[PDB]
């Protein structure tokens, strides 16, 4: 009760600033950008205590992943940390990212106390795999996977710990882009340090830490109050994935959402974990939930701890998919699990609202992870973002989905390498990153269509992807979406120069390609929102003369029939509309 | 001998000067949808300035300089040229991918609908030939695609092709091909070709340029017809000049026309003003922040190359163009007082204007306002802002702030009176940072230069935070975005691309020396066919623009000598080191290997132009402490009688006293305790903490 107003609002921008100086450090030097994963990261204010104060969220992977990432971090250090010093990791003991995504973490101490620590991730090259991916399908004794962390000082009162950096160093395929790039984590984590100090310097601990708090109960409330305004009671949400394990079908995460008023309470229920690096731990499990909410609620607004005050998560017994224990040793996928497990939380937190039903992007399906001996005499490797950039921003009463957005497990953030900033950088050709023709939604509002990249090796190139849900594909709609006929992705490799047509279940072995054979994966679009019977009939023409649709599709998915004849043919249109 | 025409949307600033120097300024609003009028309706007004006859008074004129960025209102309009594309086979959709998503943070929604297309996939029609990274024909190009997509462009009614190939920034064969082929179909077919915009690396970006430009141009054509009509009709003896991006004046009368290099220019002058505003004053390096109550805009001129800017992205639509990086971040006098549901006090995001106008004009105003504020700390009186009906109402204003953002609080009304006022200069420091630290060093070392409106009300504020030394106001509130304009000598920014490596590599010294002496081959052509200054000393200043390995964004560097070598090699990459330490952290070098693109931009510094200038009897000022007001600067607390002073009168500058408010009849100027200030013989007040 004793915080200003006025310089309330001005803590909580200044903060801002600094959040965007560090996201910005990383945005142009991380090569996170289109050649690591790319935006794979986000920067993070934590307290005095382990709570987050806040983050920027641009990318939700790193949505529920940071909460519980600071409490083990910062608790294993009860009291042995100094000014200067930076602890590491990536593991996922109880939080973590997978492992390929490391991050720093920096202390800030002020005339002898601790004040808030800063946060500095970003997705790195490699991680020490026997597949240079880090991306692994041989899940022998978890282990193959790669490298983990746990946490480690990287510097110490102000200096690097050479002795283990260079243990980290190795282990992994690429040098001196980790080097580069864990020169930038320090750089963003200094400036981030710089900034807050002159904030406590302007106004003392004693006013940022009661300006904090009050931003943490901001948070609490605002959130509370959203859930105020839907009903109590028990809703599920359940959805499957099929194509894992050697495409092996299982069961699916049944998500409980148990809410009381003020407060909401999310029940899990995932079939037993698996020899397969989709394994999920804590800190996962807790960004797919997270990102359940968010799909629906708000996607703008600066985020800190407090927002998930009223939330509460049980992800149920260890050793399931959904959380694991050293039993699974190993996990690099936050893609595959958590697709299914967001999946079931929005569901059953749309099944309360009906209000703001929303239907299903394409998951991102996708990965092709790329690259080998190039024409500059070194190693030259890549994760094809592109190859799982687009899929469809589903639709919605008033949208019909950008094919424009992002990871697709993911709010979209995600941002596609430019073919001559590949092209360079790269000893391939890039045969083509065009748009899908019926690989959309089907709905009164369909969905944006995915991608096709079609890529050539110049010399050589190995690809990887291992990645599932390709063939059934739980992208359903918003219950009377229709998906009459549409593509779905496969991995296709043509060889040998003859037509070869080895079509993957998107579970890739480690392949290769030889000049002139191509490699091709397709990004599955975004789902469909209600009946295509009612998608304005110049709506569906047009969409099919724009080349995203043919009529052999309308005819069949939306009962607007096209002939080699102008428009429509009056009776045509209707003929077909029986249900 | 000189007009400046400066089309802002709310007015139109007529700038007109003879050999007196003097700033004489005009007023003629004019009907978003045809310019005419400011030319028509602003030159029967400078007949009575003399009495001289209008038709003829143009002739007396050397120069008539029109700043207008009708090619943004098109963008913004839904209006413009039904654009046919050109591109390679697989990439021909590019256009709508615009790199996956780059849409949350500069204009945010839950339902983002971004990005309505200029090519509809009805006019994207592709090419089979490819080439790859080199600049070989990996594929030739398919004559049969383009001679049918011609045929069906004449069936769709196609009135522009932009023509945009994979890789042709090294081997542009296949556009150049492929052009040809369009203009030579003989239609009457404008024609825009990837390598003839922005020759450079990134596709999606060039292609964007060349369709914007496909859908802008010709609109500039009709314009330049209609007035080169309007001015040669008039009697103007020289081509007709139009103010750029670039700071210079090249359209309509070159071997160039291209819209995307007019595309919101207007006041991108607002640099080469602040220069020609300070530099009597021996001030380097400077930010103007030309505001009204529309919005905020800020720039600097020198220092990291905030002059120029990168891959800009206009509305929607991604332009290339080299152009100075300036920042418009908010609404500024005229913003509403905005207290949202979630209990922060975001004010300014949306701009209450004059329309509704503050709770002080009365005419529907709800929400208070910047305005609303000022009035409430005391800063504005009996009504000093804008030429019209002003209808100063007061209290209204105190009791708004009051029951909508200081009673719902649980603040007083003199704290959220203050508060609404730091917040906004807070997002002025913002905007400041964008440009000063994104791009360089400590704002410390530069002076803030005030002008136009609202600025008057938050420029010595916003200074306090920022830290400048110098605050620099014009007295003609008009004078920036004229000077700027009026001093703008001719300026061709010639580009190309050579990836080429400096480190862990022999730089090809003949082959790097080549490119760079090109490209003042292109700037001398460019000059050639423009007019090049009689035994006039014209400038190239050369950039090159490197990274370390397998970063993707660049950073900028200057060479000055002619022609480059190992003994100034090395230097080279020194200039890049330091500057990629400036920007990111302090010890960087490695490997610097990559460098990409190469830059000249040749100056004719042409410009002969008059300037007022004063003179001094005595040391008196003794007439202007006009009163005094109740007024509150936050760090007093007591509500002091503060000065007023009348700024017209104010004999030739004495040092000021303390904290005080200088009315004009045109504007307002705070001075919060501690400055010291002197109207200096440029029509310039110095304010500098002399206390
Ligand atoms: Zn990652």
């Amino acid at each position: 009760n004793t915080v200003d107003p006025i310089t309330l609002a001005v803590v909580r921008g200044a903060l801002e600033t600094a959040q965007r100086e560090m996201t910005l450090t990383l945005e142009k030097t991380s090569r996170s950008s289109v050649f690591n994963l790319a935006h794979d990261y986000s920067n993070a204010l934590f307290d005095h205590l382990p709570e987050m104060i806040l983050q920027g969220q641009d990318i939700p992977i790193h949505l529920g992943s940071l909460i519980p990432a600071m409490k083990c971090v910062a608790g294993f250090f009860g009291d042995e940390i100094a000014e200067g010093d930076v602890i590491y990791h990536n593991d996922p003991a109880y939080m973590g990212s997978h492992i390929l995504d490391c991050c720093m973490y920096k202390p800030v101490f002020y005339k002898g106390e601790l004040v808030f620590w800063t946060v500095c991730k970003g997705h790195l090259t490699d991680i020490g795999g026997p597949v240079p991916a880090g991306y692994n399908p041989d899940a022998k004794e978890i282990y193959a996977e790669g490298l983990r962390i746990p946490p480690v000082k990287l510097w110490a009162q102000g200096q690097r710990r050479e002795d283990v950096i260079n243990l980290l160093l190795t282990n992994m395929r690429a040098r001196a882009y980790q080097e580069g790039d864990l020169n930038a984590q320090y750089g963003a984590c200094s400036v981030g340090e710089r900034h807050l100090i002159e904030l406590l310097d302007r106004y003392g601990v004693d006013q940022v830490r009661a300006c904090i708090t009050e931003l943490k109960d901001m948070a609490d409330r605002h959130m509370r109050a959203l859930l105020r305004d839907v009903p109590d009671g028990f809703y599920s949400g359940t959805a499957i994935l099929e194509d894992s394990g050697h495409g092996l079908g299982e069961l699916s995460i049944t998500a409980q959402v148990e809410i009381r008023g003020d407060e909401a309470h999310v029940l899990i229920e995932s079939p037993p974990q698996v020899p397969y690096f989709i394994n999920s731990y804590a800190g996962n499990s807790i960004s797919g939930v997270y990102l359940g909410l968010m799909m629906f609620a708000q996607v703008p607004p600066p985020y800190n701890e407090g927002l998930y005050r009223c939330v509460s998560v049980d992800l149920g017994p260890s050793g399931t998919l959904c959380n694991a224990q050293e039993p699974a040793p190993h996990v690099n996928c936050t893609t595959t699990p958590m697709e299914t497990l967001a999946d079931a939380v929005r569901l059953a937190l749309e099944q309360a609202a009906p209000e703001r039903v929303t239907a299903s992007w394409g998951h991102a399906s996708g990965i092709n992870i790329a690259g080998h001996d190039p024409r500059n005499n070194n190693d030259e490797y890549v994760t094809m973002v592109l190859a799982s950039v687009i899929s469809g921003a589903g639709a919605n009463k008033a949208m019909d989905g950008w094919p424009a957005c992002g990871p697709l497990c993911c709010f979209g953030a995600l941002m596609s390498g430019d073919i001559e900033l590949l092209e360079y950088s790269y000893p391939v050709l890039i045969h083509r990153y065009s748009l899908m023709t019926d690989s959309g939604g089907a709905g009164e509002f369909r969905g944006g269509s995915g991608t096709r990249l079609e890529l050539e090796p110049l010399k050589h190139a190995m690809t990887v992807v291992g990645f599932g849900e390709g063939r059934q594909l739980p992208t359903a709609g918003a219950a009377g979406a229709k998906n009459v006929l549409l593509e779905p992705k496969l991995g296709r490799l043509i060889h040998r120069h003859v037509d070869g047509e080895e079509d993957h279940y998107i579970q890739n072995t480690l392949l290769t390609a030889q000049p002139g054979e191509r490699v091709i994966n397709v990004n599955p679009g975004g789902g469909g929102y209600g009946d295509p019977l009612r998608r304005p009939l110049a709506t569906v023409l047009a969409d099919v003369r724009n080349g995203l649709v043919s009529i052999d599709g309308a005819r069949l998915e939306y009962g607007v029939v096209i002939d080699g004849n102008g428009q429509l043919d009056e009776a045509a249109t209707h003929a077909h509309r029986a249900a | 001998y000189r007009l400046g025409i400066d089309a802002g949307g709310t007015f139109t600033d007529f700038i007109l000067a003879d050999h007196q120097g003097n700033v004489q300024l005009f007023k003629a609003p004019s009907t978003p949808h045809d310019g005419t009028l400011a030319i028509r309706n602003g030159l029967a007004q400078i007949a009575d300035a003399l009495g001289r006859t209008p038709a003829e008074i143009i002739a007396d004129c050397d120069l008539c300089i029109n700043g207008t960025t009708v090619a943004l209102n098109a963008l913004i309009e839904k209006t413009g040229v039904k654009v046919g594309l050109l591109c390679t086979d697989g990439h021909e959709d590019s256009l709508e991918i615009r790199l996956g998503h780059k849409e949350d943070g500069h204009r945010y929604d839950a339902t983002y609908p971004p990005a309505h297309m200029l090519v509809p996939r009805h006019l994207r029609r592709p090419i089979g030939g490819r080439i790859i990274s080199d600049g070989s024909e990996f594929s030739p190009l398919d004559e049969a695609a383009i001679h049918a997509a011609i045929d069906y462009f004449r069936e769709q009614q196609v009135q522009a092709v932009a023509i945009s190939f994979v890789w042709s920034v090294r081997n542009p064969s296949h556009e150049q091909r492929a052009m040809a082929m369009v203009r030579a179909a003989l239609p009457d077919v404008f024609v825009c070709s990837g390598h003839e915009v922005f020759p450079q690396i990134r596709e999606y970006t060039r292609t964007s340029t060349t369709v914007v430009n496909a859908y802008l141009s010709p609109v500039m054509g009709r314009y330049i017809e209609r007035i080169d009509a309007l001015f040669e009709e008039l009697g103007a003896q020289q081509p007709t000049r139009y103010f750029q991006s670039n700071g210079g004046l090249a359209p309509g009368v070159v071997m160039r026309e291209r819209a995307v290099n007019a595309i919101n220019s207007g006041p991108a002058s607002a640099p080469q003003a602040g220069l020609c505003v300070a530099q009597p004053f021996g001030i380097d390096n400077v930010i103007t922040v030309d505001m009204g109550g529309t919005s905020f805009d800020i720039t600097l001129s020198k220092g990291g190359r905030t002059n120029f800017s990168k891959d800009s992205d206009f509305l929607r639509y991604r332009i290339g163009v080299p152009m100075i990086q300036v920042e418009t971040l908010g609404a500024g006098g005229g913003s509403i007082a905005h207290l949202d549901d979630f209990g922060m006090l975001q004010v300014g995001p949306r701009s209450a204007g004059a329309n509704p106008g503050p709770v002080c004009y009365g005419k529907g105003g709800v929400e208070p306002t910047v305005t609303d504020a000022n009035l409430a700390l005391g800063y504005l009186a009996d009504g000093a802002l804008l030429g019209g009906s002003i209808r100063l109402n007061r209290q209204a204003a105190i009791d708004a702030i009051r029951s909508k953002i200081a009673e719902p609080l649980g603040i007083s009304v003199e704290r959220a009176a203050v508060g609404i006022i730091t917040l906004v200069n807070l997002s002025m420091v913002s905007g400041i940072r964008r440009v000063s630290i994104e791009r360089g060093y400590d704002p410390r070392d530069f002076a803030l230069i005030g002008a136009g409106g609202a600025a008057g009300m938050h420029v010595m504020r916003l200074a306090e935070e920022i830290g400048s030394k110098v605050v620099l106001i014009p007295k003609v509130a008009s004078g920036l975005c004229a000077f700027g304009q009026i001093l703008s000598d001719i300026r061709y920014d010639q580009l190309t691309t050579l990836p080429m490596r400096l480190d862990d590599e022999f730089v090809d010294l003949e082959q790097l020396n080549q490119a760079l002496q090109q490209l003042r081959e292109r700037g001398m052509t460019n000059l050639r066919d423009d007019g090049f200054g009689g035994d006039n000393r014209i400038e190239c200043q050369y950039s090159l623009e490197i990274r370390y390995l397998g970063q993707i964004h660049e950073c900028s560097v200057e060479l000055s000598c002619d022609r480059l070598d190992r003994s100034s090699l090395a230097a080279l990459r020194e200039s890049f080191h330091q500057r990629h330490k400036a920007l990111f952290s302090y010890s960087e070098p490695n490997s610097p290997v990559e460098l990409v693109n190469l830059e000249c931009s040749v100056i004719a510094r042409l410009q002969r132009p008059p300037m007022p200038e004063l003179a001094t009897p005595l040391k008196a000022t003794a007439a202007i402490p006009a009163g005094h007001r109740p007024m509150l600067f936050n760090a007093q607390d007591d509500w002091q009688d503060t000065p007023v002073y009348n700024g017209d009168r104010i004999e030739v500058g004495q040092i000021i006293q303390g904290p005080c408010v200088i009315e004009e009849a045109t504007t307002n100027i705070l001075v919060p305790p501690g400055w010291r200030v002197s109207l200096d013989p440029s029509a310039t007040y110095e304010l500098t903490p002399g206390h």
